[PDB]
RNA sequence: GCGAUGAUCACCCGGGUGGGUACAAAUGGCAGUCUGACAAGU
RNA sequence: GAGUCCCAUAACCUUUGUACCCCAGAGUGAGAAA
């Protein structure tokens, strides 16, 4: 990514567990296929 | 699929009174209007309602051509909450029932046969639903059950019948609204099996028109059924 | 050239003064088919004259009969005499074409119209319905076409109450929940009594013998041998309980209870007896129900394991449609009609299947198919 | 609600496979002009062109057009009413023909279009299935109608 | 309900990546949003329905979630997937 | 269930007095809704268990 | 009036009785009062032919009901007994079900006879 | 002296395991019983 | 200071006892006996 040199960076004006830890994955793995299948 | 575990969540249709049931599969529903039984062994959902038990009942297509036709995608149905509805043709309670459950209490249904088997069970179904009219009646004479039906809103004709536009024009004028609505299905072997289906429906859409019915749309029920359709109009009188 | 509209309603007759003739050339107008839908428009047209209510439910459905076959009752004939002038000839609207010779024949001096004139007039009526009876005492037609509906639909089909099968459905779905009932009560009269006397829980297990003798011996300490010969003749001494609840209540370890606890026990078991004593009634009562409903199917496999079928199909008109292998897993749960064993259950239940198309579809079921089909069942089971 | 009419089911693609005989030919108001300066009067002058028995139709607004027409016209009005020529009442509030002919074509797909006005002729091109039938030469003709 | 259940949430995200969940099912395109009013209810069989579309009471879960998590081939068929996109990643 | 003690069928609900049973307004509806009403005929053999 | 209505004619038997008999050879043909109600559960079923002189005739009175709900024509002719040979098969047959097919080569008369049925009807 | 008014068609060594349905009991599990000195008036 | 208003008066799971079931299930559809 970007890596903006911090004189530009300064000179900017201002507007610029356990069960569910396998039910949290499986909602964060089926996110991923539905956006790549699309 | 829809196995007695599995858990959907009930949204509202676009049309007043009918709703979708989402999951791997997504169902067409009725609210029951006797919860705890199903009229033909159809399929049931029960929601939790702070708490009481709210029960909605499936609405199979394949069984019910007006429900086709909602899966087909009708722009207008003039069956609604608070209206009310002439049933023509109701062999038994497998569709009136859920016509039943989308007027409401507020409204009725008057549901006209003709055969005396189906009747009964059609009855027995009546009671059931205190809005549901029953008219064991030919529908080719509306003389004869004038006494037993106020004035309807809309009427729905499933009758398989090749005299069916006869039928529809003499209900309608006597019982229908001005601006009422009219809901036909139509089967094309019946009233003329010799020539296609889309000069048939050509045929049905001319006689409709001099009976002062303004017809609004068609539909035809595929996949569900082979040479169907239902035809939306409004009962133009004056 | 109308004057004078008869127009029927659920509660009676309304005959109606034409007051204005509309437009017969200009009747498909646009202005003038408005009218109709407007009140102060048709009120112009025509005025409430009579009304003609009925007795009350027979007169509606019997004029019912009479209206639809274009027939003229005594209660048409009534209210037109008064008001139709003898008279060239007196014109009436009627929607009904046939109906108009039958009154033709009553009254030779009046000419019927059931042209589209006197429709449009009709049909206004029936739209407005009793706002133009201007106050009059209609009640409220909307329930009494209702009403009138299984008064008069149901009628043409000749059921009877001898065909209503709920009576067997709701008659077992009570029957299964008083047995759960005084088995509940019954257990908790055990325990309130235990404290007491817990031995004679023991010495008695049958429930409903207990709680009699809870009745009787509502405290241990009163021991007689004049209440020992009392409850000697409660059961029988063959079990020797009648001795032993004497030598156990003298010599007991059940804490006592006061005065109003003791009388919870007994009008707790009061209320248990009276439940087994509506439940044995009600158990013939679904007895006597299913031999007049479905002598056939109940004189086969029984009445109790019958009245639990019809149940399980929801009906008996359900149970006959369905083919006779659903019918075999309609009782395959609780074992009802039960590799040479499930022979038997499958023809027994092809069986069951026709006992009840047989009761179903006749008026008057009768046992006379319902007992040699139960033979040849017999046949079947001692060649196996 | 957004509506997407369906394609007809009288269609494997763009073969109408309803359209069967016998048809069903509306005729335009041009169609009956043309048809009296060839001289090709109007039943059998598709028995020729067709080989089968068509049932022509005129709408309220067709039969309308031609009596706009006026007295130089006399010749294509009655021919326009013989009684063989069935009727097509019209529910639309315009007395425009070109949008009605072509959109009961639109509805159902069971129709041929009679006309000689390149007005109408390519609207009927681009909908699937709608044989297209007109006065040229000495005879009619018809375009798309494989059946033939 | 405001402030609703995380296991509702979850429900409802799961409707709406619906696509995903299996390979051989596919979905007409539709933005499904949260529906304003709903309620969650539960598919209750026919007695005759008993072995055709009838789960077995241990199956059985409050949530959709969990039904899905003790279905194995949804569990094999995704772990697959999930270790292939990370490596593209 | 205390009415169905002291009417047994709708016939006698145009006569029977429901006073200490029901107030005044109350207990003229189902008087109304009796011959209104929309049950069917039940027997005596019936009615019998009803009580 | 009568339980059994309608009843064909003579000459209309005749006809069902041939398009009975060229289904038994082609495997159209599903003959008995329970598969008649299969046929129909499936909603495969054309049309059913049943007779009026069984015995008793109650025990096919199911069909009627079957069928008027879903829009399926039904005729009855006078034999059980007749009906038995045009099955080709050894025994009485009450009640049979000519299924739906319209890849069968003997379409043409069963639109004939299920033309006649409804008119019946 | 037949039949469409219906013929035909889970594991281990008679026993033990394994599974499904309905009812009843558990003081068995989830499961752990909120905070603690200020408030109100002229 | 602070959710009665999603039955702790309860849901589900485990253990135990009682009574049935292990034939297919929208079960199949012409053989069986010799």
């Amino acid at each position: 990514g970007l890596k903006v040199p911090k004189a530009v960076q300064k000179e900017l004006p201002f507007k610029s567990g356990g069960d569910e830890k396998k039910a949290r994955s499986f909602i964060q793995k089926v996110l991923t296929i539905s956006k790549a299948k699309d | 699929g829809a196995r007695g575990g599995a858990k959907v969540v009930i949204e509202p249709h676009r049309h007043a009174g009918v709703y979708i049931a989402r999951g791997k599969e997504d169902l067409l529903v009725t609210k029951n209007m006797a919860p705890g039984e199903s009229v033909y062994g159809e399929k049931r959902i029960s929601v939790e309602e702070p708490p009481t038990k709210v029960e909605y009942r499936v609405w199979n297509p394949f069984r019910s051509k007006l429900a086709a036709g909602i899966m087909g995608g009708l722009d207008e149905l003039f069956i609604a909450p608070g209206k009310k509805v002439l049933y023509l043709g109701a062999a038994s309670g497998t569709s009136v029932s859920h016509v039943s459950d989308v007027v409401g209490p507020e409204g009725v249904v008057y549901a006209v046969e003709f055969s005396h088997r189906p009747g009964r069970e059609l009855i027995s179904m009546a009671k059931k639903r205190p809005n549901i009219i029953p008219i064991i009646e030919d529908a080719r004479h509306p003389q004869k059950y004038r006494m037993l039906i106020g004035m309807v809103d809309c009427v729905f004709a499933d009758v398989a019948q090749p005299d069916q536009a006869r039928i529809i024009a003499l209900n309608s004028h006597m019982f229908l609204k001005d601006q009422g609505g009219v809901v036909i299905s139509i089967k094309a072997n019946c009233i003329d099996s010799t020539v296609d289906a889309e000069t048939v429906f050509a045929r049905e859409v001319q006689k409709l028109r001099e009976e002062r019915i303004k017809p609004l749309e068609q539909l035809t029920l595929e996949p569900y059924e082979r040479d169907h359709c239902i035809v939306v109009g409004r009962y133009m009188r004056s | 050239p109308i004057e004078y509209l008869l127009f029927e309603e659920p509660t009676g007759y309304a005959v109606f003064k034409v007051k204005l003739q509309q437009d017969d050339i200009g009747s498909r107008l646009k202005e003038v088919q408005e009218q109709i839908n407007d009140f102060g428009a048709f009120t112009k047209l025509i005025e409430l004259v009579s009304f003609a209510p009925f007795k009350g439910a027979a007169e509606a459905l019997e004029n019912a009969n009479d209206i639809s076959e274009g027939l003229v009752s005594e209660s048409l004939k009534a209210i037109l005499d008064l008001n139709l002038p003898k008279a060239k000839n007196i014109t009436l609207a009627i929607s009904d074409k046939n109906l108009g010779p039958s009154i033709k024949e009553e009254f030779p001096y009046v000419d019927c119209i059931s042209n589209e004139l006197a429709q449009d007039l009709i049909r206004g009526v029936r739209l407005h319905g009793e706002k133009l009876f201007k106050g009059l005492q209609s009640g409220d037609l909307e329930r009494a076409q209702l009403g009138l509906g299984h008064a008069y639909s149901r009628a043409k089909v000749k059921f009877s109450v001898q065909k209503n099968d709920n009576h067997i459905i709701q008659a077992i779905a009570l029957l299964d929940q008083l047995d759960k009932d005084i088995n509940t009560f019954a257990m908790r009269v055990k325990e309130w009594y235990g404290w007491h006397f817990p031995e004679l829980a023991k010495l008695v297990p049958d429930n409903y013998t207990f709680a009699k003798l809870v009745l009787f011996i509502k405290d241990k300490a009163s021991l007689n041998d004049d209440s020992l010969h009392d409850l000697a003749a409660l059961l029988n001494e063959d079990s020797g309980i009648a001795q032993r609840v004497i030598d156990n209540a003298r010599i007991s370890m059940g804490q006592d209870i006061s005065e109003t606890d003791m009388e919870n026990v007994c009008v707790f078991a009061q209320r248990v007896a009276s439940l087994a004593d509506y439940r044995r009634q009600l158990y013939d009562y679904l007895c006597e129900k299913m031999h007049t409903v479905a002598p056939n199917l109940s004189e086969l496999i029984g009445e109790v394991i019958g009245a639990r079928l019809i149940s399980h199909a929801g009906s008996l008109t359900n149970l006959s449609k369905q083919a006779a292998s659903t019918v075999q897993i309609l009782g395959a749960e609780k074992a009802l009609f039960r590799k040479n064993k499930g022979r038997i259950s499958r023809y027994l239940a092809n069986k069951c299947s026709m006992a009840s198309r047989i009761d179903n579809y006749s008026e008057e079921p009768s046992n006379v198919f319902g007992s040699v089909l139960k033979k040849q069942v017999e046949q079947r089971l001692e060649f196996y | 609600t957004r509506n997407i009419p369906q394609v007809s089911s009288a269609l494997f693609f763009q073969y109408n496979q309803a359209i069967k005989p016998p048809y069903q030919v509306l005729i335009d108001t041009n169609f009956i002009n043309f048809s009296i300066q060839k001289k090709v009067d109007i039943v059998r002058g598709m028995m020729d062109c067709l080989l089968a028995k068509c049932n022509p139709l005129i709408t309220d607004c067709v039969m309308a057009e031609l009596e706009k027409l006026g007295p130089k016209y006399r010749i294509a009005l009655k021919l326009a009413r013989d009684p063989r020529i069935k009727r097509l009442s019209c529910s639309h509030k315009g007395t425009y023909a070109d949008d009605c002919l072509v959109h009961r074509v639109l509805q159902h797909k069971c129709y041929i279009v009679a006309t000689n006005d390149a007005g109408l002729k390519q609207r009927i091109r681009k909908i699937p299935g709608i044989p297209l039938m007109s006065v040229g030469g000495h005879a009619y003709v018809i375009e798309k109608l494989p059946d033939v | 309900d405001d402030n609703m259940r995380r296991e509702v949430q979850r429900d409802l995200l799961l409707i709406k990546h619906r696509a995903a969940l299996d390979p051989k099912r596919h979905y007409k395109k539709q933005r499904w949003e949260v529906p304003e009013r709903f309620a969650i209810g539960t598919i209750i069989e026919d007695k005759s329905e008993f072995y055709s579309s009838r789960m077995n009471r241990k199956e059985r879960k409050s949530t959709i979630l969990e039904t899905l998590m003790g279905d194995e081939a949804s569990n094999k068929y995704f772990k697959r997937k999930y270790n292939e996109i990370q490596e593209k990643s | 269930a205390r009415i169905i003690l002291t009417m047994g069928i709708r016939s006698k609900a145009s006569e029977t007095d429901l006073s200490e049973i029901l107030p005044e307004e109350i207990e003229e509806r189902v008087k109304t809704a009796a011959e209104v009403s929309m049950g069917t005929e039940i027997t005596q053999t019936d009615l019998d268990n009803i009580n | 009036n009568p339980k059994a209505f309608p009843l064909a004619d003579a000459a209309l038997t005749q006809q069902i009785l041939d398009v009975v008999q060229q289904a038994a050879n082609l495997r159209q043909l599903k003959k008995g009062a329970n598969e008649a109600t299969k046929t129909l559960n499936r909603g495969i079923s054309e049309f059913i032919i049943m007779a009026a002189d069984c015995e008793p005739i109650e025990i096919l009175l199911h069909l009627p009901l079957l069928c008027e709900d879903k829009n399926v024509p039904y005729v009855f002719v006078p034999s059980r007994v007749a009906l038995g040979r045009a099955c080709g098969v050894s025994r009485p047959v009450i009640a049979a079900s000519i299924t739906t097919n319209d890849a069968s080569a003997i379409k043409t008369q069963i639109y004939a006879v299920k033309d006649k049925i409804e008119t019946l009807l």
